[PDB]
């Protein structure tokens, strides 16, 4: 007797479109977050100040 | 100078230690016969003190497999008046 | 839904890092993975990689 | 693209740990940060590099 | 203590067996026993410790091959610090290396050999010279340094003719 | 001395985060002051380094290296100066974090002091430092196997007073 075979993907999505919301406002530190004066400053392998 | 024989007898057992490895370690063979090819030259130019030491390391090396060893042996007696060993 | 901190929490400034430290993670994880491997106290058994 | 995310999603949960920051995933993933594989990675690299 | 000497003898000579599991647990505890050495500031603890490390050396020496530069300097250090068995295991630890490796560590070979020279002389940092004797036969041994000791450190067969004429032990 | 620095402190508290400016200025004679000072004011000013400390949080990082040796100079088997110290780990471990664990091989060497020789009535400055290790986190993991010996010893120690056994117990439950 064959068992229940469940191990098919029952469905195979895919993702169509990105949204890339990047709020960076570069240069100007939000009120929050006092910086430090080193401090980690590269995004996406970037520095931004440069 | 007088201590010297009783050496070369501490030679011979610590060369017989590395026949020992010789015979279990194949990756060990060209580092030892380096090594027992730099210690025999600061060991005296003796034809007697050659020969105890190289038919130790006969034990696991025929004269064909290191030349260099046996014609340095060959010019020893060559030099100290004794042809008939250096020709054989 | 993928978030880089818990709620309470706040991401590290350490200058060493990026500032887009999840982002980094997530998109280029052999970059981050190779920086922080380097990081570690684990690197004094590799001598010579900076 | 959900796959890459979460595969590097599990890299971010070792890091972040290291730096007192928890990563949150809405499908909640059990902690890895710890599992034997890593020490596996750990050894990969220090002989690749 | 002992059992744990015990077992990673057991799982050092396991790791030709599975390498996959055992090759990354004894790098992590690799790790962890170089971190006690260095950085607990206590004899015991650094004491056990390279009793460990000589156990990890001997019974993996393929895990330990890539990581000889690091663990030798860990090793050297605690020999150039101004506890008796720290040194002891220290030195028993560093002949069990120059065994595993070979001509691999030729360059620590005069480094060792001031170090351990120093030690053969002088009861003030008394450590075993019978341990001190024993890894400088590993060096010479392993590593294939040989008559150059006699030029380099003169007073070698001046040393070493005295404890065949001053100790009274057969060891 | 001591005025002074009640005034400081108050300052950087009422301040907030915009006190991180001054750091510069301050912390290089407040380091020096407490390696010169006369021995009755040095409890005092490493209470007030604390308070500083939690005040400012991360950015006193620059400065780290200078208070860890400090600390490693001033820490002895006395009791007084411990309680202190150990509240003064308390406040840098909140402050740097992630950044602990560059630091803790320093301080490893004096905390494992503690445990093993503890004369403290009641060994309140082992359930003191027991208290301190349960915020480490996960800067611990590259040194548990130093740390947590001396714990287990210290719960299963008969001679030992109760207290500091639950203390130990306690804390192997939080830095599970």
């Amino acid at each position: 007797k064959s068992l229940a075979q469940s191990w098919r993907m029952k469905d195979r999505m895919k993702t169509v479109s990105v949204a890339l919301v990047l709020c960076l406002n570069v240069g100007v530190d939000p009120p929050d977050v006092v910086k430090t004066t080193p401090c980690a400053r590269l995004e996406c392998w970037i520095d931004p100040l440069s | 100078s007088r201590a010297y024989g009783a050496m070369v007898s501490c030679h011979m057992l610590s060369e017989l230690e590395e026949v020992i490895q010789y015979k279990l370690v194949p990756e060990r063979r060209e580092i030892i016969r380096q090594i027992w090819w730099e210690r025999l030259q600061g060991c005296q130019r003796i034809v007697e003190d050659w020969q105890k030491i190289l038919m130790v390391r006969s034990l696991v090396v025929s004269p064909h497999e290191d030349m260099r060893t046996w014609l340095k042996y060959a010019s020893l007696c060559g030099k100290s008046g004794r042809l008939a060993l250096a020709h054989k | 839904q993928l978030a880089a901190c818990e709620a309470t929490e706040l991401l590290p400034m350490i200058p060493d890092l990026p500032a887009d430290l999840f982002t980094s993670c997530l998109t280029t994880p052999i970059k981050i993975a190779l920086r922080w491997f380097c990081m570690q106290k684990c690197v004094s058994l590799v001598p010579g990689v900076t | 693209l959900v796959a890459s995310l979460f595969r590097n999603f599990l890299l971010a949960e070792r890091i972040m740990r290291s730096y007192n920051c928890t990563p949150v995933s809405s499908p909640r993933l059990p902690p890895t940060y710890m599992h034997a594989m890593w020490q596996a990675w750990d050894l990969a690299v220090d002989i690749c590099l | 203590f002992e059992i744990r000497e015990l077992a990673i003898c057991t799982v050092g000579r396991l790791s030709s067996m599975n390498p996959a599991f055992v090759m990354p647990f004894l790098r992590k505890m690799l790790i962890q026993i170089l971190t006690e050495l260095e950085h607990s500031g206590i004899g015991r603890i650094k004491e056990q410790s390279a009793r460990m490390l000589g156990h990890l050396v001997s019974n993996a020496p393929r895990l330990i091959r890539p990581y000889m530069e690091p663990i030798l300097k860990a090793l050297i250090l605690k020999l150039k610090d101004p506890n008796p068995g720290v040194i002891n295991n220290v030195l028993a630890t560093i002949g069990e290396l120059a065994q595993v490796s070979g001509l691999e560590m030729r360059k620590w070979v005069d480094e060792l050999f001031i170090i351990i020279m120093d030690m053969l002389q002088d009861s003030s940092l008394l450590a075993k010279r019978q341990v001190a004797l024993w890894t400088l036969g590993q060096l010479v041994a392993s590593t294939g340094y040989v008559v150059e000791p006699y030029r380099k450190y003169p007073t070698l067969l001046e040393v070493l003719l005295n404890f065949l004429k001053t100790e009274q032990n057969q060891g | 001395h001591t005025m002074v620095v009640q005034a400081i402190t108050f300052i950087f508290k009422s301040l907030g985060l915009k006190c991180v400016q001054f750091l510069p200025q301050v912390m290089p004679t407040f380091l020096n002051v407490i390696r010169v000072c006369d021995g009755a004011i040095r409890e005092f000013l490493f209470q007030q380094l604390g308070m500083l400390v939690s005040f400012v949080k991360s950015h006193i990082r620059p400065y780290m290296d200078e208070i860890v040796t400090l600390m490693r100079e001033f820490w002895v088997m006395n009791t007084s100066i411990q309680s202190t110290i150990i509240l003064l780990i308390e406040q840098i471990v909140v402050a740097l974090g992630g950044e602990f664990k560059l630091y803790l091989p320093q301080l490893i060497p004096h905390m494992l002091r503690v445990f093993m020789h503890d004369n403290s009535p009641g060994r309140i400055v082992s359930i003191k430092l027991l208290a301190a290790i349960q915020l480490f986190g996960a800067n611990l993991d590259d040194y548990l196997h130093l740390l947590l010996p001396p714990i287990v010893k210290l719960f299963d120690a008969p001679e030992a007073p109760l207290p500091s056994r639950k203390a130990a117990l306690e804390t192997v439950d939080r830095l599970t």
